[PDB]
């Protein structure tokens, strides 16, 4: 009588633009929700979660979307084991939806709001990891890697069972922006290949140039944008630059921004300060090079000593 | 909007002592002091959702969010001229996201770019010349202006010299009050 | 698979096993209790344990399970750490007490995994020996356990383990922890001695004849690892950049002393 | 030799105590004062022996509330069947901060002292104060202190026990000086870990190899003092420009009011002169907010001072090692 109507609460105001009160919907089924944990909970919770997937997926960041996807990739195959559901193309579909809506964004701008207690709205992410079923907020791939640990990068369909290979583990600055963006295009395929998963084509672009240029700026150390402009061949030239720009002031990497001769070099060392891991997380695979710091010394001259004794 | 997303950002790099707290900080304190915000409806986040993203320049994002339904809710069209308020506001935007560059992304620019800067943001390239020579006068940003050549090396490298004298804007307080301390005794 | 292959217990249990066997309360020479300890199902990650006044001897069988059920209750709330694993018992090894303790600890039922204290002067015989045992079948005597033995690994968090390495060195002759700096550059010395004493000689081994054979590229690899990291190269650049760190570091430092001052300069004209 | 204010020796912590603190290091409680134990001693030749110690569990997911008695009452009970008695010669903490003394915990300190004079209340430092001056600081508080008792109060017994002046910083003991032979088995683990499996001793001078190169270890220690001291020194010069807004600024004004009326009417009151002269909210001092104003300020100078060498002997190590 309750549950199935505040879900009504939420989906009529989201298919009619009011999300402040869709917020307030899927805190007020989940307060309902709680009390009754007394009996045993019934398995039609994946509807609720895929409505608050269809709130946070623009109202929250996509690590709230991603990370309720996580939830009901779980609790749908939970379902598949009692409920059966006999669709193979399905298990791709949900396991490609997690898959897909998890290389999102690397870090956040709350230092528009840093001038007035910073502290607040990173509290209350787990206020809404709470309502979502997680104990501690959400962290990075190592999500996806303990889902690896399960069946997905082979339940996934061999569209894009193949690529995660190349978008983590098998790297490259040359061959990899011809290898993300073909199956990109490869997924493109609107009609039949659900026409909801092409909002996060540039978000995979976000990703690709702040990720993709921290390999290539501690690959080398130096190369002239009068070629990576064409050594990164996407969809973009202009707002391509003032995205290497963007990598540049929120720091991902460090190189030079404005150049006009457009030499940009990196440097070394000066920054291993804030802005080295943007902020702690490493968004590197296994590259990237060396730098010297304070107590450095003690360390792997001490290291190297003790263990041939 | 234009006497604040602009002033207080030069002494905003936790360099403060301009405060001016009656401002949009009325709403901006209040409508991102919640947790689900999506696309803006009223006047307000309609107003701010892109004022943020007027701050990270942004400049069509900035922009292209006070020109889709503003027109019929009273912003646009209920002024007696059509398209020429926009057109006094949208190139009052265009000025002030040039002067962006200016407080926000000069960190680690060594070299500059000036004839793409303003064919960036479609502008005048003179009109966005004008107030960049007024940020050289008025802000005192520490780079160097050579305009024969259209270049400005900018050698800004307080990077973290800047947070020991984030010690001092405290050590200022200390230094204020110890003159002040026998003005309240003697 | 085996459950029992190699007990991770860290020095928590070393000072839980000699301050409980140099009180005792009258603990003859026998101290025992319930085990405390994590299963990955293949390397068993321990943390704490808890004890029992015993009068272990022929044959009267004494662990006070019940107690030991009630302080891992204790152990639990104060720290979620681990579940009860088997019995932890003073020296000897493997008799028929251990095995009717074992039916003290099958009361409760769980897997069965141990840890003997040696109260033995012995260097060859390893101060503590972790047990497990398989068959473990046993609806026959007492318990007829076939015991295997367990090799310990000592890793928990690391700042304890270098707290640990400076118990190592009150071990040694203690060595208060007073001049964190002042000392902790003085075993940067000593271990700059462990450098050049060892380099010189495997060096001169070969000026002999057949010197550098373990010190080929085992030394001399981390020879190169020395210098990988201290110091660079010889960069006059990175010099200058520490010489504006020692003006930096005077500045943190003068700031730090100005700071002093301003504690009895402001706080206390409240002192006339 | 270690005797401080007639009732108190200095405390011993044998290593084998020491790690029962730091399984508990910082960790179930990392951003939250987790108060670590009470330091159980004992009364020995000169010094406070440390034997066993128990973590005290407060409720901690976020937060630490205080958790039940019945812990303490069977981790006593726990200690005695093998152990020593609840000999509790103080309490000790790390826990999230390089060298501060907690007020509320130096009232929990206080009251401690009063009950049980023989007692010095240990700070732990792992790591996170940076590596560092002084990290083992079994601080005690001030006899004088523990002389006008209770407590240290607000505006009264404030300008009484500031006339009085008790000491604000005293008596951080020397702790673990001497071969205590607890010691015994750790040094038969040193030999073996100095032996052929030497592959654990190398990875302690690994936690040397990863701390320096990389960790803001001046700069985010700075910025969190970059916090500290513009809203602590601040507010204790508001404190100290509020108080002679009163002190003087008042009776500047008080003295002028009551000086114009003559000082009172012969035949009558002096009913205005009764009424001038209302005391201010501070009239004296302010000595509570302000003693352990002079403590956390003198204890942002250790800070400072551990800011001060941990730095010089990177500059002297990075000028000296490079230059070759």
């Amino acid at each position: 009588m309750h549950l199935e109507t505040r879900l009504v609460q939420l989906d009529s105001a989201i298919s009619m633009e009011l999300w402040q009160e869709a917020f307030k919907a899927v805190e007020d089924i989940h307060g309902l929700f709680s009390l009754s944990k007394k009996p045993p909970k019934p398995q039609l919770m994946a509807n609720y979660y895929n409505k608050v997937s269809t709130v946070f997926w623009k109202s929250g960041n996509a690590l709230f979307h991603a990370s309720t996807l996580h939830r009901l990739y779980h609790l749908s195959r939970e379902m598949r084991k009692n409920l059966t559901q006999d669709e193979m193309q399905r298990m791709s579909t949900r396991v490609l939806l997690a898959t897909l809506s998890i290389p999102i964004t690397p870090e956040r701008t709350d230092i528009a709001r840093l001038l007035d207690m910073d502290g607040i709205i990173v509290e209350k992410q787990r206020r809404l990891a709470t309502l979502l079923g997680l104990q501690a907020p959400p962290t990075r791939i190592g999500l996806i890697n303990d889902m690896v640990r399960f069946n997905v990068l082979q339940y996934v369909v061999p569209e894009v069972k193949d690529l995660y290979n190349w978008l983590e583990v098998e790297f490259n600055p040359l061959k990899l922006c011809e290898r993300v963006t073909k199956v990109l295009n490869w997924v493109r395929e609107q009609p039949e290949k659900e026409p909801e998963l092409q909002q996060y084509v540039p978000q995979l672009q976000s990703n690709t140039i702040l990720r993709l240029l921290q390999q290539v700026a501690q690959i080398y150390q130096s190369i002239e944008f009068s070629r990576l402009t064409s050594l990164v061949p996407f969809v973009d030239a202009f707002q391509l630059e003032r995205a290497i720009v963007d990598a540049a002031r929120h720091c991902d990497l460090q190189v030079r921004i404005d150049h006009t001769s457009r030499t940009l070099s990196f440097g070394s060392d000066l920054n291993y300060a804030t802005r080295e891991d943007a902020p702690i997380g490493p968004h590197l695979q296994s590259m990237p090079s060396e730098q010297i710091r304070n107590q450095l010394t003690a360390m792997s001259s001490v290291l190297a000593k003790a263990l041939e004794v | 909007y234009l006497v604040s997303a602009m002033l207080l950002e030069i002494p905003y790099m936790a360099a403060h002592e301009s405060d001016a707290r009656r401002r949009m900080i009325s709403k901006q304190f209040h409508h991102q002091l919640r947790v689900g915000e999506r696309q803006p409806l009223l006047g307000p986040p309609e107003s701010m959702r892109e004022h943020v993203v007027a701050a990270s320049k942004a400049m069509k994002m900035g922009d292209w969010k006070t020109c889709h339904s503003f027109i019929i809710n009273e912003k646009m069209n209920g002024k007696v001229w059509d398209l020429f308020p926009e057109a006094d506001k949208v190139r009052t935007m265009l000025v002030r996201k040039i002067q962006e560059e200016s407080l926000r992304t000069y960190l680690f620019t060594y070299s500059s770019v000036y004839d793409s800067i303003s064919m960036e943001t479609l502008s005048d390239m003179f009109e966005l010349d004008l107030p960049t020579v007024h940020s050289i006068i008025s802000k005192m940003i520490i780079n160097e202006e050579l305009m024969a050549s259209l270049d400005q090396p900018t050698q800004t490298v307080v990077m973290h010299r800047t947070e020991p004298t984030a010690q001092q804007n405290l050590a200022l307080q200390l230094a204020e009050k110890l003159g002040s301390l026998v003005e309240n005794n003697e | 698979f085996p459950g029992g292959r190699v007990v991770r217990l860290h020095p928590v249990i070393l000072a839980s096993i000699v301050d409980s066997y140099e009180r005792r309360n009258e603990g003859a020479a026998r101290v025992i209790g319930t085990l405390l300890g994590t299963v990955d199902k293949h390397s068993v990650e321990v943390t704490n344990c808890f004890s029992v006044p015993h009068n272990e001897s022929e044959d009267e069988v004494a662990v006070d399970m019940e107690f030991a059920k009630n302080m891992y209750e204790l152990h639990k709330k104060v720290s979620p750490n681990e579940l009860i694993l088997g019995w932890y018992a003073t020296g000897h090894d493997i008799t028929e007490h251990s095995v009717l303790i074992h039916e003290y600890y099958s009361r409760e039922a769980p897997n069965p995994i141990h840890l003997t204290v040696d109260t033995s002067l012995q260097n060859g015989r390893m101060s503590i020996k972790a047990y497990v045992s398989t068959s473990m079948g046993v609806p026959g005597r007492t318990m007829g356990v076939m015991f295997t033995p367990l090799t310990v690994k000592y890793a928990y968090y690391d700042t304890e383990r270098i707290g640990v390495d400076l118990i190592m060195k009150t071990c040694f002759s203690p060595n208060r922890v007073i001049g964190l700096s002042s000392d902790l550059q003085q075993v940067g010395g000593a271990s700059a001695r462990i450098q050049d004493a060892l380099s010189t000689v495997l060096q001169y081994a070969e000026d002999v004849l057949s010197g550098k054979v373990s010190a080929d590229n085992t030394v001399g690899r981390f020879l190169m690892s020395l210098v990988n990291q201290v110091p660079k190269i010889v960069p006059d650049d990175f010099e200058t950049m520490l010489n504006s760190n020692i003006n930096d570091l005077l500045m943190v430092t003068y700031l730090a002393n100005l700071t002093q001052s301003q504690i009895a300069l402001n706080e206390k004209l409240v002192n006339l | 030799g270690g005797s401080g204010d007639s009732a108190v020796k200095q405390v011993q912590i044998d290593g084998l105590v020491v790690l029962k603190i730091i399984k508990h290091y910082q960790e179930e409680g990392q951003g939250t004062e987790v108060v670590q134990g009470v330091l159980l001693g004992l009364v020995v030749e000169d010094r406070l022996e440390i034997t066993n110690c128990f973590p005290f569990p407060q409720h901690t997911e976020d937060d630490a509330d205080f958790d039940e008695v019945q812990y303490q009452m069977e981790m006593m009970r726990s200690l005695r069947h093998v152990n020593i008695d609840h000999l509790h010669v103080g309490w000790y903490q790390s826990t999230y901060y390089g060298s501060f003394v907690t007020r509320a915990l130096l009232d929990s300190q206080f009251s401690y002292q009063h009950a049980i004079e023989e007692s010095v209340v240990l700070i732990y430092d792992p790591i996170k104060t940076a590596q560092g001056s002084l990290s083992l600081k079994a601080y005690r508080l001030t006899p004088k202190l523990m002389e006008v008792c209770k407590e240290k109060d607000f505006s009264p017994e404030a300008l009484k026990k500031a006339n009085i002046t008790f000491e604000h910083m005293f008596e951080e003991v020397p702790i673990v000086i001497k071969n205590s032979h607890l010691i015994n088995v750790l040094m038969w683990e040193l030999e073996k870990k100095s032996a052929v499996a030497d592959k654990h001793e190398l990875l302690s001078l690994a936690s040397s190899n990863h701390l320096g190169k990389n960790l803001q270890l001046l700069m985010d220690r700075v910025d969190e003092m970059s916090q500290d001291i513009v809203k602590y020194n601040t507010y204790m010069r508001n404190t100290s420009k509020q108080q002679q807004q009163k002190h003087q600024y008042q009776q500047r004004r008080q003295q002028e009011n009551m000086q114009r009326q003559s000082r009172g009417e012969p035949p009558l009151p002096e009913e205005d002169l009764s009424k001038l002269f209302k005391p201010p909210q501070p009239p004296a001092r302010m000595d509570s907010l302000l003693i352990a104003g002079q403590i956390n300020t003198y204890c942002q100078n250790i800070k400072e001072f551990t800011a001060q060498n941990l730095g010089k002997l990177f500059m002297a190590q990075a000028l000296q090692e490079y230059n070759n």
